[PDB]
């Protein structure tokens, strides 16, 4: 027996990357999962470089984010890394949630995979949020003040848990040192749930876009899968570049730039792009709770799609209205992403509400009407 | 032909060179940011006084 | 002497013609409407702001170009 | 969802002549557009297996149903990751995409809903 | 050819020797390149371009 | 649900003959720019309505919504936007 | 939002360094120091900048130390504990005109003057919004803006209302170099320098990624043919069924 | 300008001297540290500061 098998430390390596057996017929949208293995190493080698340079406390920390980009050497680049490669980390996330919506990743047998999933997808929501007040410029500020007074609505302990998140009764120097320790600890909790949402996953193996079983035909994971992924890296790495040393404030909002003022509240609170459309489901209802409420409800509610798909087939390649319900639904959320960066105004306001309507109708409704249909469709239409 | 998996291995050893020479200079440039930053430089360069200084 | 005073002259007078004539016709109601009593006791005061906007806007896309190439 | 529930919903369609009108002609364009076909599939090939119900009816198939199946299968991936299609006799005709798993299916979840509802009686 | 093959391909102690070898060159070489470039497309604009002025 | 090499789940084979040649003995790039042109034509002319169409769609809506909002907070635009709140 | 409320865009100006191979002029970048020191500098600082960065950008090691040595900087205290001030030194940084908020509010008519060595990085548009701004003082307001005390109007500021004045004319600097001071050319100087002090790096980042463009697109054609040469045989693979 | 004001309960015990130089010039050269941990930061506690200041 050969070693990488036989010695267990190296047979859990083996089982995972190199012998792991993958459906021969893989697309590149198999791809993004290891771009966000790729996008998670850069956060934490540059996270942990900026944190050898970064100064937790309020009166000292944005200066020393201009220290990183001025005094360190190659400082601007780790700073940039970091900051752009958070834009990706979200880009390859949506595409690799994208790609597990359309091919039907989320149902049985890989409910336990897409539902570790959704939790990761929170604790990145999570992490990104901290690690953007940690500049503590102006929108670092008035988005801390923001969303943690959303944190108000909860009924009763809404205001005290808020000022216990603080530390104080405003945003300053004890939520910045807090939110640094933890932007710092969360990355390692979502490797860890990135690492169980693997070994889930490895009960049922991938699945793949025809949506049959591929127990029939196996392919190593390594050289196959290895080299295919270098394609997407280096194809990654060019788009990281274009960003980081050409244009390397294009995704971001300038506000950041000015430090924190108590005082004087910015032109324009919207968040970082890859939140928008979150931000709009929640401004779309009126009430402040109703609002928070639907806006975890719009991460929460993908934990239902293994109920509410009813198709007896896997994934949408060979389901033509599921597909066509599937483009609505996709250019729906990039809607909502608009809209959460449009001023409240005129007629934005009844269209972000029709659009948030549509977000979840396409689960609840829709979503369990064309898949019953679909289903009636093969079977009538085969016979 | 040994012409033949000749030429597939320069591919392959060329990726290779770069994929070397990029993590050479990844590497590099990297980890200068552990080295003493532009302010930390700047204080070195002390001058000193010698007028205040009495004998013994 | 500045060159982009030159420059946006022309501009004016040439490709943002129909601009300027907007922004010029927009002044004379305002200053007239000025000059007429119970202005200040009035609900909606007309500015000309649109109008420079549209106006500045046209020069500044035909010029831009030309001035720095004069620098 | 269930194979039974699936063909029970189809046989009251095809009962109803008005209904039958208007949805058969649907499901012919629908499974056209699919293109299931393309790939060498029958219908029966696609539905989901992952489950202990599936996995008791595909070991209920007769050897030589089995052992085409997972030709179609085989030839089907190898179709996906070149990113061709069928051609000539590889293409599934009308005729050929036959329901050859649905009477297994269907006895195997008969007697799985058979057992739910005996494990719910009450005696009189 | 075959030659080519047997000293620097065969052996991988030899194939990696090459191509680190290599990169060490090419890192050297492309670095010079690029300078050279770099102040050919920007003449006049650099500091080293104005700095004999002072 | 997956096994591993040797037991991997697949119901018997039996009857099929797999074929393929080494990598060296193949040109890797055989028939590339008939698939980067026809193949790739293909494959899109398939695929174009799934996007054309919702794309269109939210553009037209986004398009309609952009120019509604811009032509409220004009001058000419004061007596609809007053109405609207 | 009314146009007026947002500020007119400022128009996408050919700045020498826009461009993916293209450095500051660094001849421009020592024209609009100059202009700093001498209209901006009256009412802004230049916080984040020590005297060491223009060495080599700007100025020589000598001009640098000489614009150092001119101020008087807080020392630590002498043997009695005394305070002490002592001339600046390269590591420096260019002092401010105002000691805190308090005073710069109070000189400037309530407004506060922002420090410059950000803000080309923190408004939208950048070197162009400040050239813009600078240029962009009409003659007269447009008939029926209502100016707020100690505003000006300016239309690329948000609101209208600037409580900066107009402050380049021509010929209020004397460039060394003999270039005419003309209110154009002082801003497009001064926005270049701002934004060079806003990303000193600049000139050196666009270099390296365009190291980094071209290793990492031979890398992506070589990953790419390597791809397709393992995977030849799966691609290949042909199948011959015999049902049993 | 600078301005001054009476003091508040959060504001800390204020020091003799305005920094190092100007303490050590008033005590020969010595410097006195602050007293703030000097409990906790010499061997012997309590025991230490009641032994010197009798000693
Ligand atoms: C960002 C980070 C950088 C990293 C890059 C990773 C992106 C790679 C990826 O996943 O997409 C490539 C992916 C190619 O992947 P593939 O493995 O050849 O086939 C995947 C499809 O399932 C195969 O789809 P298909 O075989 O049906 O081909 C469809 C495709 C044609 O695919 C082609 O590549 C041509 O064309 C379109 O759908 C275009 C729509 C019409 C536009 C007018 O591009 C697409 O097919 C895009 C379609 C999305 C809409
Ligand atoms: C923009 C809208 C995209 C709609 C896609 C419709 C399908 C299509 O044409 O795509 C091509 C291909 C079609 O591939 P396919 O696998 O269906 O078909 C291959 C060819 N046959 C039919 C022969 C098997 O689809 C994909 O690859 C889709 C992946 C989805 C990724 C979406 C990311 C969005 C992020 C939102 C997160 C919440
Ligand atoms: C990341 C750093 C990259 C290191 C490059 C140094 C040489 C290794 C290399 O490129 O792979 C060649 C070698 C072998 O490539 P190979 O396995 O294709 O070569 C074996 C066949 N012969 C020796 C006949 C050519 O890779 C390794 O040994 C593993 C190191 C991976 C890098
Ligand atoms: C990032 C930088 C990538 C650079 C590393 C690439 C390898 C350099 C060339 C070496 C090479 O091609 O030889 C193979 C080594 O590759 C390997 O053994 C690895 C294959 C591909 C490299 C990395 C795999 C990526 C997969 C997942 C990406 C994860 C991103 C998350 C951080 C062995 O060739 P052979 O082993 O096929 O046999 C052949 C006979 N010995
Ligand atoms: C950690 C962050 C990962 C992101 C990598 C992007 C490029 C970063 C390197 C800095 C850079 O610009 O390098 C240039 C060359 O590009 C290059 O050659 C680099 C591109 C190569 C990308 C892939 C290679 C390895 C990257 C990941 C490996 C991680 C482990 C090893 C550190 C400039 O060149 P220079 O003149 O600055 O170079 C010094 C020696 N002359
Ligand atoms: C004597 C006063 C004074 C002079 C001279 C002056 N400024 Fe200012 N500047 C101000 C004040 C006050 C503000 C803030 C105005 C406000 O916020 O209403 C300001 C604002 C700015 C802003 C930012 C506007 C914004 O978006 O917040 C920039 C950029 C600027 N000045 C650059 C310059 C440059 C460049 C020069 C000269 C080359 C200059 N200033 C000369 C007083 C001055
Ligand atoms: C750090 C974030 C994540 C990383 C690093 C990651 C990584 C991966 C990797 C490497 C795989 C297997 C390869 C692949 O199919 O691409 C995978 C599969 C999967 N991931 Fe993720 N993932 C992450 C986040 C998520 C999220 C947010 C979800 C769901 C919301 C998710 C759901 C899944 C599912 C369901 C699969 C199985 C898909 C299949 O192969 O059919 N993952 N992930
Ligand atoms: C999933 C991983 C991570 C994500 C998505 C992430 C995201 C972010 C973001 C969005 C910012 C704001 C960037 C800016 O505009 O400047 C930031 C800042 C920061 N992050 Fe992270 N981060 C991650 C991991 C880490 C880790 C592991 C560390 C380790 C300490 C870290 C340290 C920092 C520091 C010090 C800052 C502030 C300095 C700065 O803004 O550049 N990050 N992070
Ligand atoms: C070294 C052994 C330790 C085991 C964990 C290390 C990583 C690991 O397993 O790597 C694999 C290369 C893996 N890819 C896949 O599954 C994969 C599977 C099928 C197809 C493709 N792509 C198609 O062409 C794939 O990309 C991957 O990127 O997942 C990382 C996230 C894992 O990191 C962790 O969970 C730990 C932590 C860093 C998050
Ligand atoms: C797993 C790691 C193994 C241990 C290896 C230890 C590596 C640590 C080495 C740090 C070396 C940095 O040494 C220094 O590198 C920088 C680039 O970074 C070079 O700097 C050169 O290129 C950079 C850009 O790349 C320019 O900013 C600079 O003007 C130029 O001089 C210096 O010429 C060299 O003096």
């Amino acid at each position: 027996m050969a070693l990488r098998k036989k010695n267990s430390l190296l047979n859990m390596a083996n089982s995972y990357v190199l012998d792991s057996p993958q459906p021969s017929n893989l697309n590149y949208f198999w791809n993004f999962g290891s771009l966000l293995a790729l996008c998670l190493v850069i956060q934490l080698a540059t996270g942990i470089t900026l944190a050898m340079h970064y100064t937790s406390h309020a009166s000292l920390a944005f200066d020393s984010v201009e220290h990183i980009m001025r005094d360190v050497n190659f400082g601007w680049f780790i700073r940039y890394a970091h900051a752009n490669t958070a834009s990706f980390f979200f880009i390859c996330i949506y595409a690799h949630m994208g790609r597990n919506i359309y091919y039907g990743s989320y149902k049985t047998p890989r409910v336990l995979p897409w539902s570790i999933g959704v939790i990761i997808f929170l604790l990145l929501i999570i992490t990104a949020f901290m690690g953007y007040v940690l500049v503590f410029g102006q929108m670092s500020l008035w988005g801390a003040t923001v969303i943690c007074n959303l944190v108000s609505a909860i009924p009763w302990l809404g205001e005290d848990i808020v000022h216990f998140l603080w530390g104080g009764f405003s945003v300053g120097n004890p939520t910045l040192q807090r939110f640094f320790a933890l932007h710092y600890l969360m990355p390692f909790v979502l490797a860890v749930f990135a690492l169980l949402h693997l070994i889930a996953l490895h009960t049922a193996g991938s699945s793949n876009p025809l949506g049959i079983t591929s127990n029939v035909d196996k392919l190593s994971m390594h050289p196959y899968y290895s080299f295919k992924d270098l394609i997407t890296v280096f194809a990654f790495l060019l788009m990281f570049t274009l960003f980081v040393f050409f244009s390397p404030d294009k995704l971001g909002h300038p506000d950041n730039y000015i430090p924190a003022n108590p005082m004087v509240t910015p032109a324009s609170i919207v968040p970082e792009w890859y939140l928008l459309p979150f931000y709009a489901i929640l401004r779309a209802i009126p009430d402040k709770l109703g609002g928070v409420i639907a806006m975890v409800a719009a991460i929460l509610i993908l934990l239902i799609l293994p109920i509410v798909d009813r198709s007896i087939i896997r994934g949408n390649a060979f389901k033509p209205i599921s597909k066509l319900l599937f483009g609505f639904f996709i250019c729906n959320f990039l809607l909502l992403g608009v809209l959460g960066q449009v001023h409240i105004e005129p007629p934005f306001i009844v269209l972000g509400q029709i659009c948030t309507i549509f977000y979840f109708s396409y689960f609840l409704i829709l979503l369990p009407m064309v898949s019953t249909i679909e289903n009636i469709f093969f079977y009538i239409g085969s016979l | 032909t040994d012409a033949n998996r000749l030429f597939s291995y320069f591919m392959i050893g060329s990726f290779g060179m770069l994929s070397a020479a990029g993590a050479k200079a990844t590497v590099q440039d990297f980890l200068s940011n552990m080295s003493a930053s532009a302010d930390v430089l700047a204080m070195a360069k002390v001058e000193v006084k010698l007028g205040a200084i009495p004998l013994g | 002497p500045d060159p982009a005073i030159a420059l946006h002259e022309a501009a004016a007078e040439g490709p943002c013609h129909d601009f300027k004539h907007h922004f010029d016709e927009c002044v004379e109601r305002v200053t007239k409407a000025q000059e007429a009593e119970d202005y200040d006791h009035a609900e909606y005061k007309e500015d000309c702001v649109e109008e420079f906007f549209h106006l500045q806007h046209c020069i500044n896309d035909n010029t831009a170009d030309k001035l720095f190439r004069v620098l | 969802a269930s194979i039974t529930s699936v063909v029970k919903t189809s046989e009251l369609i095809l009962k109803s002549p008005l209904l039958s009108k208007i949805v058969v002609p649907l499901a012919k364009t629908y499974v056209k557009f699919s293109g299931y076909r393309q790939l060498g599939f029958k219908m029966n090939d696609l539905i989901i297996e992952e489950t202990p119900n599936m996995q008791l009816a595909l070991r209920r198939l007769p050897p030589t149903e089995s052992y085409d199946r997972v030709y179609r299968l085989i030839r089907a991936t190898q179709f996906s990751l070149s990113h061709k299609l069928a051609t000539g006799n590889d293409i599934t005709k009308p005729e050929e995409d036959d329901h050859y798993l649905i009477p297994y299916i269907l006895d195997v979840e008969a007697e799985a809903f058979e057992k739910d509802a005996l494990d719910n009686l009450e005696v009189v | 050819a075959t030659t080519f093959y047997n000293v620097f391909v065969k052996r991988n102690s030899a194939f990696v020797a090459t191509i680190l070898a290599s990169a060490f060159v090419f890192d050297m070489t492309f670095e010079t390149a690029i300078d050279n470039f770099w102040d050919r497309i920007n003449a006049g604009k650099q500091w080293k371009d104005i700095r004999h002025k002072y | 649900y997956m096994g591993w090499w040797g037991h991997m789940g697949s119901p018997p084979q039996k009857g099929i003959a797999g074929y393929t040649i080494s990598p060296f003995a193949a040109r890797p790039f055989a028939g590339v720019v008939h698939a980067a042109i026809f193949n790739t034509f293909r494959r899109t002319k398939n695929q174009a309505l799934f996007v054309i169409l919702p794309v269109s769609f939210f553009y037209y809506v986004w398009t309609q919504a952009s120019e509604k909002n811009e032509w409220l907070y004009t001058k000419a635009g004061r007596h609809e936007l007053a109405k609207a709140l | 939002m009314t146009a007026a409320e947002h500020g007119l865009h400022p128009a996408e100006y050919p700045w020498p360094q826009n461009g993916m191979l293209s450095t500051f002029d660094h001849a421009s970048l020592r024209r609009g120091y100059q202009v700093y020191k001498e209209v901006c500098a009256a009412c802004h600082s230049l916080d984040r900048i020590a005297w060491r960065n223009l060495v080599g950008v700007t100025h020589t090691t000598d001009e640098a130390k000489a614009f150092a040595e001119e101020l008087e900087y807080d020392d630590e205290p002498d043997d009695e504990g005394n305070p002490r001030k002592r001339p600046g030194k390269l590591a420096d940084y260019i002092p401010g005109p105002y000691p805190n908020e308090q005073a710069a509010r109070a000189a400037n008519q309530g407004a506060l003057p922002p420090d410059l060595s950000l803000i080309a990085k923190a408004r939208h548009g950048g070197a162009d919004y400040i050239f813009a701004l600078l240029t962009g003082y009409p003659d007269e307001p447009p008939a029926g803006v209502v100016l707020a005390p100690g505003m000006n109007y300016n239309p690329y500021f948000p609101g209208g209302g600037i409580g900066m004045a107009r402050t380049l004319f021509d010929g209020v600097v004397e460039y060394e170099d003999g270039t005419p001071a003309t209110t154009s050319q002082m801003a497009k100087d001064v926005a270049a320098f701002l934004t060079w002090a806003a990303e000193p790096e600049h000139d050196e980042r666009k270099k390296l990624g365009l190291k980094a463009i071209i290793v990492i697109s031979a890398m992506l054609g070589l990953s790419v043919y390597i791809k397709k040469f393992k995977w030849s045989p799966i691609k290949n693979r042909k199948f011959i069924y015999n049902p049993p």
